[PDB]
């Protein structure tokens, strides 16, 4: 559950990352596959190189997904209804998965945004997508 | 843990920079903001109230300190990590009786620390390389409940 | 998040405990005290003994507590406040003890309602007790 | 795992009344249905769309029938599970990639079974020895991570 400072910290930090979206989030999936090679196994379609237009395109969805469910932090259930059905009915992404994805977007966060990630925002943050990560993993219609 | 000579390369030439005196602290400051229920542990502190508070604490710095000298420690004993961590296995698990799953966090937070201190120089080839070294810290430090 | 069809499952399920709420979470408790004794450590002097008096009066507050979860299913953060400042500011509680608590609440009503407690209420009931779990474990004023 | 006299004697006469052919499968679809996501390593077993189909699924129950024979293999060997389970971990571990978690999961899930089933019978000293059987099962298996 996130606090009314939580959201203020997210909406901020996140806002931070602007015209960076799709170069945040392709860096935190290649922190991912890298770091966690398991994680792969749900994209063994995808060309996983360093580079990988694939994983770019990819990456902006991630983030540009992220920016709306930042916009709609009082109602994600309801905004992410659609990835919810994607990632829990249809891809059965197993919970872990969402840890790692998460640690690597704070990871590549604090490597572009060293001032903006102070230890309020890095809880914030960490509260936030893990909040996003139970909607994602949940069926709930 | 096993480390490619490439990685143990660029493991040490990270560490190198890494200021001593302050990053352990930082990396405990934020597992105690970040996961609140890990002040329980560290209830002799003081105060832990907020953020600030937190990440300026004497106590959190200095003994940080000790912690940042373990994981030290656990870099030039890769190979040896449950036999290194024996002692504080047996202080964190049979006597503290901290959950392992704070064992991993305290690891992440380290990496996230570890990437706001040094930017793109924590290039992902780099943090993969500090996730095995992390993990294999916190399978030691679990090891009396495996 | 909970689907309307755990909810639905939840409200039945729960529904039956009735009067039994101090005997459930008694029996609970016990489960989580003998199975996981570092659990014990949260309750110091208490006197944890077999058909304790102190544990059934815990038990039916705890209990009451899922009633008042159950109530305000849509809307436990402002229902479950006062327990998230005891839990999460004051007593600051590992999410583990949550975890094993919950799987204790699912053992009991098991072997209590054997009609009731079908696969999939047996997946509503863990949803919802993972939802509580997460407002006792959060910080959010 | 380390059961008093007491508790393996509790456990072995509660699983000599253990329904070889069905608990397991009881188990396997409720850890299929409870943790939906689980259900992506079993693709090739056909209809687990709902949860009557899960539990009525043929190779689910037949499936489950090879959990509950390890269950019981590691019954029989309480002070070498790790040898028990050797060639499993590797499976799960190196092969399926099946996150530990999981193996924990399932452990609880048929204690709920275990209760479902007997009722007041599986009281709560029975449980907390059914507890350390499955905390072992699921270590034993995840040790090719350890
Ligand atoms: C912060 C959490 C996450 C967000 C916001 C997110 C967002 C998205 C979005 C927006 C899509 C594209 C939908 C479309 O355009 O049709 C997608 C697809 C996908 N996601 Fe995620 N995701 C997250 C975590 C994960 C995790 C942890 C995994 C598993 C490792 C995962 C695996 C996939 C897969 C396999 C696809 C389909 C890719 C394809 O075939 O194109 N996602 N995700
Ligand atoms: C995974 C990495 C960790 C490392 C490398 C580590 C290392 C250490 C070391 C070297 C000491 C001092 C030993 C002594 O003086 O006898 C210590 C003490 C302690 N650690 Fe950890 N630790 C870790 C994680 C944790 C976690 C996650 C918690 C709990 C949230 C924790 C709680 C404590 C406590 C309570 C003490 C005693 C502090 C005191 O002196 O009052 N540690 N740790
Ligand atoms: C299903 C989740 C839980 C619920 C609904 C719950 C509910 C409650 C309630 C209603 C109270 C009493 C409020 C009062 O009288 O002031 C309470 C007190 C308490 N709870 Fe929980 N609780 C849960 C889980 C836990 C867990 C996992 C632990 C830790 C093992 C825990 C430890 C405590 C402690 C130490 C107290 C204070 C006891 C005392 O009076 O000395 N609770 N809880
Ligand atoms: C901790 C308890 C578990 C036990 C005791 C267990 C035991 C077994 C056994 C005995 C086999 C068959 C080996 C053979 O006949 O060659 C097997 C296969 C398998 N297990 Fe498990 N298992 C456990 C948990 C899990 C979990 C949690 C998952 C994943 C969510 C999983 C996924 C699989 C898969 C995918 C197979 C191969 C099935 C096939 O034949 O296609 N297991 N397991
Ligand atoms: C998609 N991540
Ligand atoms: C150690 N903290
Ligand atoms: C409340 N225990
Ligand atoms: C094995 N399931």
């Amino acid at each position: 559950v996130l606090s009314p400072a939580d959201k203020t910290n997210v909406k901020a930090a996140w806002g931070k990352v602007g015209a960076h979206a799709g170069e945040y989030g392709a860096e935190a999936l290649e922190r991912m596959f890298l770091s966690f090679p398991t994680t792969k196994t749900y994209f063994p379609h995808f060309d996983l190189s360093h580079g990988s237009a694939q994983v770019k395109g990819h990456g902006k969805k991630v983030a540009d997904a992220l920016t709306n469910a930042v916009a709609h932090v009082d109602d994600m259930p309801n905004a992410l209804s659609a990835l919810s059905d994607l990632h829990a009915h249809k891809l059965r992404v197993d919970p872990v998965n969402f840890k790692l994805l998460s640690h690597c977007l704070l990871v590549t966060l604090a490597a572009h945004l060293p001032a903006e990630f102070t230890p309020a925002v890095h809880a914030s943050l960490d509260k936030f997508l893990a909040s996003v990560s139970t909607v994602l993993t949940s069926k709930y219609r | 843990v096993h480390l490619t000579p490439e990685e143990k390369s660029a493991v040490t030439a990270l560490w190198g920079k890494v200021n001593v005196d302050e990053v352990g602290g930082k990396a405990l400051g934020r597992l105690l903001v970040v996961y609140p229920w890990t002040q329980r542990f560290f209830e002799s502190f003081g105060d832990l109230s907020t953020p600030d508070a937190v990440m300026g604490n004497p106590k959190v710095k200095a003994h940080g300190k000790k912690v940042l000298g373990a994981f030290s420690d656990g870099l030039a004993h890769l190979d040896n990590l449950k036999g290194t961590f024996a002692t504080l296995s047996e202080l964190h698990c049979d006597k503290l009786h901290v959950d392992p799953e704070n064992f991993r966090l305290l690891g992440n937070v380290l990496v996230c620390v570890l990437a706001h201190h040094f930017g793109k120089e924590f290039t992902p080839p780099v943090q993969a390389a500090y996730q095995k070294v992390v993990a294999g810290v916190a399978n030691a430090l679990a090891h009396k409940y495996h």
